[PDB]
């Protein structure tokens, strides 16, 4: 389907590189969310801003809050991205 | 490091975690792997877990147990009102809230529900942190799938009582159903009952399950059916023969009809591996030793309403469902009285001979679901 294939292309050409999942995980959100301003570069330089915008994406994908709505299965997929993008950022 | 998962049961508690690979349910320091739902209070000490248990013969007013049933509750709830009768611990009305009153260190205290709750969640949590060798603070506590928004956040604020950040709130059989890992598998929608039949409550619930997204198609079941009713239908037949016996009557008896019941409990036990199981009371009733036997047959034949009983809400639930029993692709047997070998079979008869997934012991299935999803909604569970 047309939006599981979108969050799959963004996975892909992003690398697992945290900052560029972030500074486009508005182009992948299910429409209708508005708890989420798109962010850019310039909010993702130190590892503080990075952490501090991580922890705000989780909480908008979560999978619990997730749970029941017509989006649930993308949350989840974004959810796991970012997780794996994080604990590569720790690891760096 | 790790986030847990907690069964928060009726009458037992259960804790699992995630860790190198497996699940792992973790014993108490009494070699426990479930733990009582009750607080005790006493002269001297606040008593979590088994010590409370183990003491409510000789202090009934200050051992709580019970609390999930107050739980996100007014005290002008039916239910609250209904069940207060049968507790030996008073209930007080705090500007409709219902609190517990009880004597702990000479002074009377008071209690909210979420905070009796609080005390449980904070043994089980020292439970894992016990085996962990670290402090716990992250984990999914669970609910039954009836529970209301009131009840799901008066569960929630029972963890961040007891010093827990918690993760989510998941429903039981679909913690139970995450234990089996029923969600990962490829294909059409599977219909999934899960039976689950505790010490307290009664819960048939149906799932669908398609690309690991739980519904909830229909529920059934008894609030106050579950393996303390079978336990009774043991005292009694117990209090008859002591009376044959020795022209005494131990009803009237609190002391005495509660020691009984444990030991009661502890030879229902015993018959679902065994076909016999010995009693055996140090002066019982004024200096008299009950010492005694029953088989499995007799206990079933005690019981036989009740097992049997069990299959109504089954029916029920499918035909809220809608389904056919035929059209049920995975059943599971949850709650610790699911293991007396009589309902294994009535339910199975009732599925035409199919299959049972019973393979993880099915009082600590919901705490094993618990630790999965713990893990997930975590990022200690990739790929
Ligand atoms: N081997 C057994 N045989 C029969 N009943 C058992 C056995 N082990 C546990 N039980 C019963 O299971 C009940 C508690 O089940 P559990 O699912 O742990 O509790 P909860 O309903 O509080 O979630 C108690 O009635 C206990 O006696």
């Amino acid at each position: 389907d047309p939006e599981k294939l979108k969050i799959l292309e963004w996975i892909e050409g992003k690398e697992r590189n945290i900052r560029a999942l972030l500074s486009t995980m508005h182009t992948v959100l299910w429409a209708g969310e508005t708890k989420w301003k798109p962010v850019g570069m310039a909010d993702l330089v130190t590892p503080e801003q990075v952490k501090k915008v991580y922890r705000k994406a989780v909480l908008v994908v979560h999978p619990c809050k997730a749970t029941g709505q017509p989006y649930e299965q993308y949350a989840k997929m974004i959810f796991m991205e970012l997780n794996d993008a994080w604990s590569e950022f720790e690891n760096q | 490091g790790p986030a847990v998962g907690i069964d928060l049961g009726t009458t037992y508690s259960c804790v699992g975690v995630f860790q190198h690979g497996k699940v792992e349910i973790i014993a108490n320091d009494q070699g426990n792997r479930t733990t009582p739902s009750y607080v005790a209070f006493t002269d001297t000490e606040r008593l979590i877990g088994d010590a409370a248990k183990n003491q409510v013969a000789m202090n009934p007013t200050n051992t709580v147990f019970d609390a999930k049933r107050l739980i996100g509750r007014r005290f002008d709830d039916a239910v609250v009102q209904s069940d207060m009768k049968h507790w030996p611990f008073m209930v007080v009305n705090d500007a409709g809230r219902p609190k517990v009153q009880v004597e702990y260190k000479g002074e009377t205290k008071s209690f909210y529900p979420e905070e009796v709750s609080s005390m449980v969640l904070t043994k089980m949590k020292e439970i894992a942190e016990a085996y962990l060798g670290k402090t716990v603070t992250n984990a999914v506590v669970t609910v039954p799938a009836y529970f209301n928004d009131s009840q799901r956040q008066a569960t929630k604020d029972a963890g961040t009582i007891a010093g827990l950040n918690v993760l989510c709130i998941i429903n039981e059989p679909t913690a139970a159903a995450i234990a089996y890992g029923l969600d990962k598998k490829v294909g059409a929608e599977r219909n999934v009952l899960i039976f689950d039949l505790g010490g307290g409550t009664f819960d048939v619930s149906i799932l669908t399950i398609e690309d690991g997204i739980f519904e909830v198609k229909s529920t059934a079941g008894d609030t106050h059916l579950g393996g303390e009713d079978f336990d009774n239908r043991m005292v009694n037949h117990f209090i008859a023969e002591f009376k044959r016996k020795h022209k005494k009557d131990i009803s009237e008896n609190k002391r005495a009809v509660r020691r009984l019941r444990t030991a009661c409990e502890r030879a229902k036990r015993t018959l679902s591996s065994s076909t016999q199981a010995s009693i055996e009371i140090d002066s019982l009733y004024e200096g008299i030793d009950f010492y005694t036997s029953i088989t499995r047959a007799r206990f079933e034949e005690l019981n036989a309403d009740l097992f049997r009983g069990t299959l109504d809400p089954v029916e029920k639930a499918l035909r809220d469902a809608k389904l056919d029993k035929s059209q049920i692709h995975d059943i599971v047997l949850v709650g610790g009285s699911t293991r007396i070998p009589k309902i294994q079979k009535l339910l199975q008869d009732f599925f035409n001979g199919k299959e049972l997934n019973k393979s993880i012991n099915p009082d600590e299935a919901v705490a094993y679901g618990a630790a999965v999803q713990a893990a997930i909604l975590s990022g200690d569970k990739s790929e």
